[PDB]
Formats: C-alpha cells, structure tokens, sequence
RNA sequence: AAGAACCUUACCAAAUCUUGACAUCCUUUGACAACUCUAGAGAUAGAGCCUUCCCCUUCGGGGGACAAAGUGACAGGUGGUGCAUGGUUGUCGUCAGCUCGUGUCGUGAGAUGUUGGGUUAAGUCCCGCAACGAGCGCAACCCUUAAGCUUAGUUGCCAUCAUUAAGUUGGGCACUCUAAGUUGACUGCCGGUGACAAACCGGAGGAAGGUGGGGAUGACGUCAAAUCAUCAUGCCCCUUAUGAUUUGGGCUACACACGUGCUACAAUGGACAAUACAAAGGGCAGCGAAACCGCGAGGUCAAGCAAAUCCCAUAAAGUUGUUCUCAGUUCGGAUUGUAGUCUGCAACUCGACUACAUGAAGCUGGAAUCGCUAGUAAUCGUAGAUCAGCAUGCUACGGUGAAUACGUUC
C-alpha cells in the first residue's frame, strides 16, 4: 500500500510536464516501475522496458485496477505447456 | 517392563475406572475424560437404577474372554490369555466397539454397550465368542 | 561475480536497503549473524582457536 | 524414473532403449514404482563412462554399478545384473512344509 | 545508601577472588560491606552446523556465560573510594561504580 | 564424528584463551581490529618461528606477548626494531600497543614450531618419513608420552593424494584432561597443498 | 503455635509448605485449592500423608507455592507434607517410605534436539 | 539459503567500460570535495562549484594521502577440473573391536597373544592358556540435573511485625530462589548364589543402587561419498573479456508427478461470555507503559530500562455457565474480490497482516508404509537467530498427559 498518499518516480514527471503543452506526443521509452497512475501521464503512449525490452500500449480510460509497473506478464509464454 | 501403577481412582476409591480413563484420556485431557465419565456415572446410575460397579463388573466380566490366540509360517495357537492383558482387552474391545455405534453423545453409546453385554448381548460378547470359536477350532492344527 | 560483489556491498547505495552485510573473512553471504558479522563456519573455523569465551560445549 | 546426469544432456532414444530393456524383467516382477539412474563423465584421460543405477525393491533396495567405454555395452551391464538379482530374491523361499506336534 | 557495583566475568573464580581482595581494600580503611550477591548468570547459544554445504541435521552448539555479580559497601570514606579505584585487575570484569 | 581437534574440547575448562579483553557489545571493532594484528604478526612468523600469542588488554592500553622460539631474532639486538614495531602495529592498529615479547622453551617442542618446521624442510624436497623419523627421534627425547605425525596431499609430486602417519606412544583423545598440542600447516612444491598434523602429550 | 515445615520441588513448582497442627484446611497462596487447580477433584490423594501416616489426622495448612501448572505443583504438595512429617517425627518412615513420598522423581522435559518438530517424533523416511 | 520485490542474484535484457569494479609496485604530485544545475533508467558525466600538503620542515625534502592520469607487470575470472587436492563433514555406528614390542611355533607365508569357560552395557572383569606386556578404543574422565551443608541476601523472599491496591513502606534474610565450594551412589554395604574369584538376584539404608538422568566424545577402515560454488590451491582456459558498473526482469511460471510437511473432515466436539496456573530469552533510540482513536490492523505523546528493577507479556490447552443437537453442519475457511494497517522511495510479475462477503473438496482415507518402551508417544502455547519488511520452517523454553514390552517364534 501507500501511506497517504500516492507517489511517482518524478524523473518521468519531468518528461510529461515537458510534453504536456503542445499537441501531446505519444512515444515513450522509459522505465516505469515505481510510477503509478495519474491523469497527467495522458496524451502520451507508453512502452515500458518489460524485463528484456520496451513494449507499447495505447493508454485508455478504464485504467483503474492497473498501472505501468508492468502490464506485460513477463513469464514469456508461459512458462507452461497449456495456455491460461 | 513392569506396568505403571495407578494409586487408586479417587472416585469410588477404585482402580479400574482410572485404568479405563487412561484409554479415554485423549490428549491427556483427563478433565474432559473424567467429565464425560462422571456424566456416564450419573446417567447409567439413573437408567436401571443401580451402581457403576454392578453394570461395570458385570459387563466387564461379560465381554472379557478367558482365551485368545496368537500366530507364530503363521500357525495360530490356543492359549489361556493372561489376566492384565485380558483386562485391557475387555477395556479395548469395549471402547473401540463403542464409538462406532453411530450415536452423538459422549456417553449414551457407552452405557448402551455395558448395558448390552450386561445381558450377554453386544458385539464384544460376540467377539468373546468368536475368540472362543476359533479357540477350540484352533485346538486341532495347533494345540 | 564474487571479487566485485565485495566492492558492491561496501560502496554506496541509493537509499537504506538494497545492501547486505556478509562475512568479512569468508565471502559467505547467507545465514550469518549481525552481532560479529561472521558466517556459519568462520566462527567454528576460529572457535577452536579459543581466543574468546566461546564455550563449547554441551550443557543446555 | 529419477534421472540426473552431469556433464551431459540426455536424449530420448536412450530412454526408450534402456527403460524398455528394463521392462523386460516383469518376468520377475516389476513392481515398477522407482528406478533411479545415475551418471557422470570423468577425465582419466581415457576419460569415462559412468553407468550407475538403483533398482529398488518392495521392503528393500539394491545397487548395480558399472563403468565402461560406451553406453550400449556399458548398459547391458545394469540390466544383466538386476536380472540375476531379482531372480534370486525370488528363490528363496521356503515352503517344504512339514507337520509337527 | 552505599557503594554498589556490578561485575561480569567469563571465568567463574575471578569474580570471587577479585571481589574479596577489593573487599580487603574496602574494609582496610572502612567497614559495612555487603557481599557478592549472586545473579542468575544468563546464557546464550549458537546453533552451528557440522558441515559446509548440506547435512543440516548434524549440528552443534556454542554458547556463552554472562554472569552478573552485585557487590556493595556502606559508610564511605575517601580511602574506600580508593578501594574501588585502587585495584581493578583482572579487568575482564565489566566494572561499574555507583552508589 | 569424524574426528576433531581436542583443543576445541580441553579449552573452556583447562587451558587459556588465545586472547582476552573485557566485555561489551562492541565486539565488532575490538574483534576484527585484533584479527589484523593476528595477521600482521606474519611479519615475525616469517622471521622467528613463533608458537602463537594471546593478548590481554587494559582500560585504555594494550598488553601482549608473542610466545616465540627465536628470541635474539625477535629482539633485534639493541632493541633496534622493538620501538619501530610498536609504531608499526600502533600505526596500523590505529591505537597504542605495548609490546612485551616472551620466549618459548623445551626447545621447539609444541605443535607450531615442529609442524611448520617439517612442512618447510619437506618443501625442500626432503625424504619426509626420515625427517619425521628424526622429529620423533628428538621428540621422545625431550619428554612426552605420545606423538603421532600425519600428513596428506599428492606426495612425491605425483598422482593422487594419499596420507601417511607415523604414530607413537600413548596419546589419548577421548580423555578430557590432557593439555596437548595440535596444528596443521600449508606449503606446496608442485601439486596443490601438502599438510601435516602434529600430536604430543604433556602431563 | 508451632508450624512444622517441608519444602517440595517438582516441575518448576516449589512448595514452601507451612504445615501446622489444627484442623486441616487449604490455602494455595491465600486461596483454597479446590476452585484453583483445573478442575480439579483429585484432592483425596493430596491428603495422602493423612491417609496413611498418623491416620486420619489432622494438622492445619498454610502453603506458599509457585511455578508450573497444577500437576507437579500438586505433587510438591506431597513431598512438602511428608518431608514435613519426617520433620515432625520420622517415626512413620516405615509407612511413608513404604509409599516413598520423599522420592522427588526428578524426571522432567529433556532438551530439544535435531529432528524434533511440532510434536516430539522421529521423522518420516524417504520411500520407494 | 537462519528470511530470492530492488539487494542478495551470478541467469536474461540493455546504458556503459576496459592497469578496468578491485589492489601492489614506479611518477606529476595532491590533503582527498560539500551543495547545486543540465540531461539520464541509473551509471554517470558537462559541470559549476569548493576538494585544497593536515605529521614535521632551519626556507629544500620527508610524509597519512591524494586529482585523475601516465606506467608495464597487473588485477579479475560463479571458467572448469571434489578424481589433481588440503581443510571440513555424513556414513556403517557409538558398532567394539583394531594394533604393536618382546618371546615362541612354523621350511613358508602366518599364527600365538586377541583363543577356551563364565560374566558384563562392551577386548568389561576373572579362571585357564608359550606366552608376557603395552598402543588405540569402552567406562571414569567435562558438562547439566535429582538429595544435601556452608559461604553471599538484590532488582529475590516475607517466617515475626504494622504498612501498601500490592513485598509497596519501615523492618527481617528466616524460607523458595540466587552463583561458588562441599559431600552424597562408588555393587559402596548386608543376605543368598557362583570355579571360592569374576560375577548375577534380593535386602538395608538412600533422594538417587545397579555404566542414576541426559548430553559432550565417534577407535581401524569402507563409501575414487559431498565440497574448487566456504577458504586456499596443482593443471588448463578468458583478459576489450567468462572481468566490470549501472536500471529492469527473474531465480517464484505449472499440462505433470513426487517428496516434504501444515490444516479440516466436529457434538470429549463448535461458538459465545467469566476465570487460573509456565518457563526461557531479548531490549537504546531499542523493548513500548498507560491514557486516547478505531471492527481490527495499527497510530498520538510519552511511564520505566544496559536490566533477577521498566518493556516485549498475556500466557495458551485447561476450567467456568450459555447455546449449537449430527448436517457437508455455528465443521471447513481454501477460494475470489471489496475495504484498511505496518514496512521500505518502492507491495503488478513478488511482503504479509486488518473488517465484508463468498464457504470448495474433505464426514477419517484403499493398496502401501513409517516413529515410539514413560512425563514417552500424544498434545497447548512461549521466546531466540535470520530481520526494513517477511516462518505450515528451524532453534530453545516450557504447560497437559496414554496403551504396549509374553517371548526373541519370526
């Protein structure tokens, strides 16, 4: 949990507040592990270093039980014989 | 190698009841075992108004065999069984035949059983018999 | 690897805890006290030297 | 069954081969819950072929062992030991009954 | 209402003989001494394994002695002050002066 | 089992501590501070063939004495090295230290001197069982009731390690009051590490 | 008055027994025993010194006990009393020591040691 | 591996690097840099900026130590060889046997002693015995505990006292208890027995009588046993890398089996409410006391404390009354998700813990197979290490408390 209240890496913040004014860019290489959601990180599209390389996503409205610490389950197919 | 005396039972000033408690005294919880047993006293001493020692000595003598056998390939021999092992025998067949009655309460099945063999009924008098059937069927090939 | 893990532990950190205290003499990281910073087997290795009390043995 | 082998990556033809040839012994009695095998390679410098195996039993276990040049001849030895083993273990036993008194 | 100290030795006689020679220093110029009151001498342990890699079950125990030894004296004169601070050896004690 | 040195056992009852100082939970500083002194005396272990040393510390100062076999060697002559060695320990100790050296007699009897003696001359390519035979031949000489003298490693600068030992006399171990000596050494010529084990019996 | 004394020790449970002649009436640390020890109705066996030595009785009871649970604590009662009656007069060692009552059976809980887990049993073995 | 989010973690990824991550030798020489700015994923660098010869200099040097560089060796290698090794350990197994010196007999290897009888926990002891003596080994020998006397009485105790809610106050050290020295149990002593002797049974006393309890201790050798990945090290190999810093993953995935253990399959039971008894350890900015907040987690301040003083703390099982009345149950709490607490910046892959609900199989387990000779088995809890966080584990402590041992057939 968090101790009242939410945090962020703040070196990504230095990026978003820079790209936040103009027609917002949608391309990011980043690290995105200790950075949780808030709606200034929008207008911008995130490809996070997954464990091996960076991996995009179109950010979208429904992102409430979700965050960018990882959204690619990294066990990489699967590790398992059967599927889900 | 000797056998772990009980001083007396301080109920009845007896001995046998403690020898039985220690078979009922699950978890070492004599408090609950002597609980359920004292309940057993008042209940059975109510039904067919009598004493424990009457239904107790009666029914403990009604299931208690005077023979049982043993193997030694395995040849099964008849022997007059020794008395203390015969005691714990009656105790053990008693209680182990008791709990399988499919009956809820701690005590009712017990008094049902000692009252059973009190009239020469019950499967512990029955096993006494089958012991005494194998025995004297066991005289031929082993005696 | 080992030789540079030795330098890994004693150089600085980012914050409090991503840091370990293994044994000085041997590089044994796991199962080691913080009292003396001495591993499982370094104390035995230097218990017999009997520098310290120490006892050794068998009363408890 | 349990097969760990150092300094080598196992293959599959050896599996069907060895374990089928072991399966031939259900003449007596198989009885096949566990069958632990064991290997290693070891410079001499002629330099090895370790062929070691357990073939445990009901109420008891066993050991057959061998070192070789090669796994085929070297294996025909983990078998043609266990054979003679299992055989005896069954002979045994003692029936020549005999009344008494 | 008198001097009181605490001695901690890891050999179980130096407490006694040191206690008594410093008592001699203490009653030389003084008197009214309470003795070496024993304290339980709590212990320690170290469950060490007889191995390097494995065989965790074959292990053994080093331990420790931590004795406390409580000694006093009443009715000071500055010469029994020196009886405290005149002789301290063998200094394996954890000597602590108080009142 | 298998076996283990009895100096682990006889200590805590009937022999010394290989160091001493008073008691408080800063063992950490005191301990490893001492351990490098115990290393730093390689300066003289290379130079005197000493047995060992066990310290005892003061309130604010340090008392020591190395149990040595080569007295005129450790002394210098006119104390030409004693005070600079005070400085050098003090320098690297980072604390004042009062040297007071102590010779050992009977002559080179105990585990240490004997052990690295035979190891070194063995590493002079010595027919060792004769050298061992000579050690015992001057050991029963000096007076002690049981010696036994083991060694291992790839002997002869050859193939696989085996280990010889020449026993002697009465040297009980399962006993508990013996006050005896034991060591292990390390010195190699060609193949690995060749180590010895010494055993004697006083009273 | 004159309170004889015996002192019993079982299972961490010391029994400073202040026996005195009189009626016979229990105070486990300023408290009767009957309510105290769970449950318990085994106090017949505790006046055993009166059961078999100078039988019946009685002498009055004060007692200062502490340590352990009731059982060994209810067993230092005996050695407290009987040792106090040998202290009263060893006349009846020939009916006490025929029941012992001075054998502080020193059995106890041994140390823990490898293999012992949540209840004391040797391990289970590997199989097949 | 006595605590895999990062770390540890080396494996994978990339940003980087190469006398390097890291040291010793030779130099310019210099006290080595605090805090910020730029960007960065950090590493870091541009940097600013302030590190700035401190010991002794008679003017120079010496010198702790430098700034990175130069300097060639170098450094390093979780890179391999436990079969090239040392050291250490499990093992049969705490099984009691294993050895020599002398002398003999033998053509000879060898045996003798070490065997025969009896006996013992056992090469224990004795009788006999071309044999006799020793070496290792067994027991004692060290620890800890039951019974005890003496020394020393707190932070420990009140036996006599009044006093306090209260051993708290004044008083006492009597008594438990307290840590050091003291005997006592040594077949010692008595009876019987026995080749009389060794020695067995019983008796007396005694707390302990039969190597008292338990631990410590593992003879010769076997497993080419485990270990280069504790540490060191023989040989080989890398060295713009198999060496290195930096961030992220991950070592934890599961169609599968196995092994390991923890937990229910309930009315001695389950749930409710009142109540008692333990031991042992730890504690400095660490043990957290009341009072306060809340469903709880937890947080407010801070009482007391390097400790027989203050805290962890409260004990649990038990017992007390109530009810439940045999169910897939008031059993079961897995599961899934909702909501809070604590940790570290950091709880997605990956910390538990707190209230809500959801309530699975499972109604005692086939064949198979394991431990245990009494405070045992069986059973309830406590605390120590590891520790920012984390134990169905381990370790230590206790409290409760059984059946069976005929006989060694097998």
């Amino acid at each position: 949990s968090i101790k009242k209240g939410p945090f962020v890496d703040e070196h990504l913040m230095k990026k978003v507040e820079a790209q936040e004014g103009s027609e917002k860019k949608q391309v990011i290489k980043t690290w995105s592990r200790r950075s949780t959601i808030f709606p200034n990180f929008i207008g911008h599209t995130f490809a996070v270093y997954d464990g091996r390389k960076h991996v995009p996503v179109y950010v979208t409205e429904d992102m409430v039980g979700h965050k960018l610490g990882e959204f690619a389950p990294t066990r990489t197919f699967k590790g398992h014989v059967a599927d889900d | 190698v000797p056998k772990r005396d009980v001083l007396p039972d301080p109920i009845h000033n007896s001995k046998l009841v403690t020898k039985l408690i220690n078979k009922i005294m699950l978890d070492g919880k004599r408090g609950t075992a002597q609980r359920i047993l004292y309940s057993a006293f008042d209940l059975v001493e109510q039904r067919s108004g009598r004493d424990a020692l009457e239904v107790f000595e009666e029914a403990i003598n009604n299931i208690m065999p005077v023979l049982e056998v043993k193997a030694r390939s395995n040849y099964q021999v008849p022997v007059e069984v020794r008395p203390e092992r015969r005691t714990t025998l009656g105790l053990r067949w008693l209680v182990n035949y008791a709990r399988l009655r499919g009956e809820k309460t701690m005590e009712d099945r017990l008094a049902n059983e000692i009252l059973d063999a009190a009239n020469n009924t019950g499967g512990a008098v029955k096993k006494r018999e089958d012991t005494h059937k194998m025995a004297e069927a066991n005289k031929a090939f082993a005696h | 690897a080992k030789t540079s893990m030795v330098a890994k532990q004693q150089k600085k950190q980012k914050y409090a805890v991503r840091e370990y205290t293994r044994c000085e003499r041997c590089g044994r990281p796991h199962s080691v006290y913080r009292k003396f910073k001495l591993c499982r087997i370094c104390f035995r290795e230097l218990a017999y030297k009997g520098q310290i009390p120490g006892v050794r043995k068998a009363s408890w | 069954f349990e097969i760990h082998g150092d300094n080598l990556t196992i293959t599959d033809a050896i599996r069907n081969y060895i374990e089928e040839k072991i399966g031939k012994l259900e003449r007596y009695f198989n009885d096949v819950p566990n069958a632990v095998a064991h290997v290693k390679v070891k410079t001499y410098s002629n330099s090895a072929t370790k062929i070691e195996v357990t073939i445990p039993l009901k109420n008891v276990t066993l050991r057959a062992e061998e070192r070789n040049d090669d796994l085929y001849a070297g294996i025909d030895l983990i078998n043609n030991k266990l054979e003679r083993q299992v055989r005896k273990y069954k002979t045994r036993i003692n029936r020549k009954s005999r009344d008494r008194g | 209402q008198k001097i009181r100290i605490r001695l901690k030795a890891y050999d179980h006689r130096v407490i006694d003989q040191s206690a008594e020679k410093i008592v001699e220093t203490a009653k030389r110029s003084g008197a009214d001494v309470s003795g070496p009151i024993p304290l339980p001498t709590e212990k320690s342990v170290y469950t060490i394994i007889r191995a390097v890699h494995m065989y965790k079950d074959s292990r053994e125990q080093f331990e420790q002695r931590t004795h406390k030894r409580l000694i006093d004296i009443v009715n000071p004169t500055p010469k029994t002050v020196d009886a405290l601070m005149g002789l301290n050896l063998p200094s394996g004690v954890d000597i602590e002066i108080k009142l | 089992g298998q076996k283990i040195n009895p100096i682990g056992l006889r200590v805590g009852i009937i022999r010394d501590w290989e160091a001493k100082w008073y008691a408080e939970k800063d063992f950490a500083s005191l301990l490893h501070e001492d351990l490098k002194i115990r290393k730093f005396i390689d300066n003289e272990l290379k130079e005197a063939s000493v047995s060992h040393v066990e310290i005892e510390r003061a309130a604010n100062r340090i008392n020591i004495a190395i149990h040595t076999g080569k007295p005129g060697m450790v002394i210098g002559k006119g104390g030409s090295e004693i005070e600079k060695l005070r400085n050098k320990l003090n320098a690297l100790t980072d604390k004042k230290v009062h040297i007071n050296v102590i010779e050992i007699k009977k002559v080179d009897l105990d585990a240490r001197l004997v052990a690295e003696n035979i190891a070194r001359q063995l590493e002079n390519r010595a027919s060792f069982r004769r050298v061992q035979k000579q050690a015992i031949t001057r050991a029963m000489k000096l007076g002690a009731k049981g010696i036994k003298t083991q060694v291992s490693g790839r002997l002869g600068g050859a193939d696989i390690a085996r280990a010889e030992q020449y026993s002697e006399g009465t040297v009980p171990l399962h006993t508990l009051r013996a006050d005896i000596d034991y060591a292990h050494a390390e010195a190699d010529t060609t193949y690995g590490k060749l180590g010895v084990k010494v055993w004697i019996y006083r009273g | 008055q004159v309170e004889y004394r015996g002192t019993g020790r079982r299972k961490n449970s010391v029994a400073r027994v202040r026996l005195v002649p009189g009626e016979g009436n229990i105070t486990v640390n300023n408290r009767d025993v009957r309510e105290y020890l769970p449950f318990e109705s085994l106090i017949l066996d505790l006046n055993q010194p009166f059961d078999v030595t100078e039988t019946k009785g009685n002498y009055d009871v004060l007692v200062n006990v502490h340590g352990g649970g009731f059982t060994g604590q209810a067993q230092a009662i005996r050695h407290g009393i009987a040792r106090a009656l040998l202290e009263a007069d060893p006349e009846y060692r020939g009916s006490l020591k025929r029941a012992g009552l001075l054998t502080r059976d020193p059995r106890m809980k041994e140390r823990k040691k490898p293999g012992l887990k949540a209840a004391r049993r040797s391990p289970q073995f590997s199989k097949r």
